[PDB]
């Protein structure tokens, strides 16, 4: 019986987190905006040779529910943290996912990336530099996506899941 | 000798692929003819226009209600049920090819594939033939369940029959 | 004196009831005429034959897509959106109705019914009339809702128009 | 805000979890036997006088899935356990299905509800008086319930909301 990881991703609205999991999981770029509430979504994948299945939480980035944000955070396992290179206010928001999934699991030590999305975009408006600062200071990994051309999508779901292996061993 | 029939799957009335199965008539007769018989439609009724109503990713993905189209009906072409012809053949991994039911020897139509071993189902549900070739057209038709299987497209044997 | 308009509600395409609802043309004179227009398809486009495509039972119905049918559309008479008109009327219980949106100054066509007090969307969400007869439709409605939104049936506006 | 109850119809398999939670819901019985994998759905409404929101979880009860329980149960507020009236192996099952609730949640006080389900067919083979004696034990009411008639419905799932208002 195959592993299952759940994932879940975070981020502000509009950065891209249900372009991202659709991409993952229906190989379609979704070029409209459909804000989500929430959708849950399941993928069986192959990484470093192990078969395994992905169940993935897409979140609201609404700002009037961010303290709604608990229970989701309570029975995740590993975090994708997106923002959009050319939106500087996701970036900044990304700190306070961060401080809240810590302070929802009490622990310094939680399975996150960092993702930076729409970097098919020309109106980059946050640094690579500044974003790979942030994920070393945070002690994670840090992946430029997009899911208009899919760069880096199967890479930074693939690199969450093997940070929570490495919590787990 | 074992017979090999096809799908052409396709979503939202498009085109997907292809997928064709052994049937392991060397094995389970019976249960080989009756999903051969369904998928030419010879005895005027089968698969044709059926829809999968059950896809869950890491499990399997089901189909065959081709009666009353939600999930519960479904015939054989020996009558409504059929008894279970035996349980040699296991669910071994994904491609397999297995009946449906709901208990002991209540075979109709319904049917499933698995995308991956589902070995708790061994000497309950009968396995009767296996993917040979679209697998990936199986793993695509993962793009669309969900965790209760509910499916978020319309995904239909747009055609059938034997090769 | 304030215009009172009707929606024919249908699910899966079998009539449930109508629903009117007056329009404070007084307070909103643009946003009420937006969706008056919109409810006799005087424009030659409107709310006829479109879904509710959100319902979540405990907090409102929300509809009005007639340019994509998918939750992503709608337009106004103004252009494809217009600014908030102002926010003097709050989401005060069931039978507010309100405009959907995608941000300060993004109103198009797409609307909800609230089935509660939603206070917390009063001076982000447009409130420009109620229900008037009917509620109970709109009750009725509520029961092919889900957590996410997500519509068991379809729910259409099969006729709507100005009383 | 209204409260929100999270509800869990728990029980064997064909009892009629999902035609109870159906009727609910929709208004309808459901004459077809449609197994379940696993369902959810949302309804407000008034119980004493108080709007609320009932979160329904409808639950598989094919016993090669009965270790996988657990996570529902440590997640639900109340249960409503169903057995039906000419099941004597459903019935038999409540037991376990209590035990298992009580021993997840470590707590004898779990607003419950035992429900006996399809009491309009004859051949009735678990009489009123073993069903209210286990109820006696554990503590918790006792109903009735016909999802073809629709006898009981709404009083099993609003009694279950006023065991939650009592221990909370
Ligand atoms: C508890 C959740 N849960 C799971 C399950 C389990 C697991 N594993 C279990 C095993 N562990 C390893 C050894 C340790 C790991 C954890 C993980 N996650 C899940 C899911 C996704 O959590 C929501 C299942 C499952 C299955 C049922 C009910 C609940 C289930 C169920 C109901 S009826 C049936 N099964 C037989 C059904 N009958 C009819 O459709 C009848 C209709 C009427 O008459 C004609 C017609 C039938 O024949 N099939 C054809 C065959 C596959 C089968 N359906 C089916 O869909 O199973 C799906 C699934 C996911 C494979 C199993
Ligand atoms: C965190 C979960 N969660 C909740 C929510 C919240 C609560 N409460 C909040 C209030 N607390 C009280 C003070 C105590 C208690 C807890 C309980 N349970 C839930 C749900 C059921 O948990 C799954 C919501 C909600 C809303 C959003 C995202 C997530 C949400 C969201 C996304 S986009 C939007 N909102 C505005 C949206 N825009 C578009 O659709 C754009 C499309 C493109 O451009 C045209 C078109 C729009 O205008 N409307 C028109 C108006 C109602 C509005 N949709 C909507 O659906 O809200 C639904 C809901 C349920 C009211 C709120
Ligand atoms: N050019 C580009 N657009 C994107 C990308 N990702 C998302 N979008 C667009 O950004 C908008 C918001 O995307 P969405 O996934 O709905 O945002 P969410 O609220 O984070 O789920 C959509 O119109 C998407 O098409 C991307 O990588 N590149
Ligand atoms: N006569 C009668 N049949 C019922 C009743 N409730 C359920 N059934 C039948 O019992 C079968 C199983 O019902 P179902 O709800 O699917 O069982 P579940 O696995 O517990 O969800 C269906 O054929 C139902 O029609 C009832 O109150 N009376
Ligand atoms: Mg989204
Ligand atoms: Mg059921």
């Amino acid at each position: 019986g195959m592993t299952e990881y759940k994932l879940v991703v975070v981020g502000a609205a509009g950065v891209g987190k249900s372009a991202l999991t659709i991409q993952l999981i229906q190989n379609h770029f979704v070029d409209e905006y459909d804000p989500t509430i929430e959708d849950s979504y399941r993928k069986q994948v192959v990484i470093d040779g192990e078969t395994c299945l992905l169940d993935i939480l897409d979140t609201a980035g609404q700002e009037e529910y961010s303290a709604m944000r608990d229970q989701y955070m309570r029975t995740g396992e590993g975090f994708l943290c997106v923002f959009a290179i050319n939106n500087t206010k996701s970036f900044e928001d990304i700190h306070h996912y961060r401080e809240q999934i810590k302070r929802v699991k009490d622990s310094e030590d939680v399975p996150m990336v960092l993702v930076g999305n729409k970097c098919d975009l020309p109106s980059r408006t946050v640094d690579t530099k500044q974003a790979q600062d942030l994920a070393r200071s945070y002690g994670i990994p840090f992946i430029e996506t997009s899911a208009k051309t899919r760069q880096g999508v199967d890479d930074a779901f693939y690199t969450l899941v093997r940070e929570i292996r490495k919590h787990k061993e | 000798v074992n017979p090999t029939v096809f799908f052409d799957i396709a979503v939202d009335g498009e085109p997907l692929g292809r997928v064709s199965f052994e049937l392991f008539a060397d094995k389970v007769p019976k249960t080989a003819e009756n999903f051969r018989a369904l998928s030419t439609g010879e005895k005027g009724f089968g698969y044709k226009g059926s829809c999968f109503h059950r896809i869950i990713p890491g499990f399997m993905c089901q189909g065959g209600d081709f009666t009353r189209h939600n999930g519960t009906g479904g015939k054989s072409i020996y009558g409504e049920k059929f008894e279970d012809e035996n349980f040699i053949l296991k669910h071994t991994g994904p491609g397999i090819l297995s009946m449906a039911n709901a208990g002991p020897n209540t075979n109709g139509s319904q049917f499933f594939i698995c995308t991956a071993k589902t070995e708790w189902l061994d000497g309950k549900h009968v396995v009767f033939g296996k993917v040979k070739e679209g697998m990936n057209i199986v793993e695509a038709m993962e793009r669309f369940g969900s965790r209760n299987g509910k499916t978020s497209k319309k995904i239909t044997i747009a055609d059938c029959g034997q090769l």
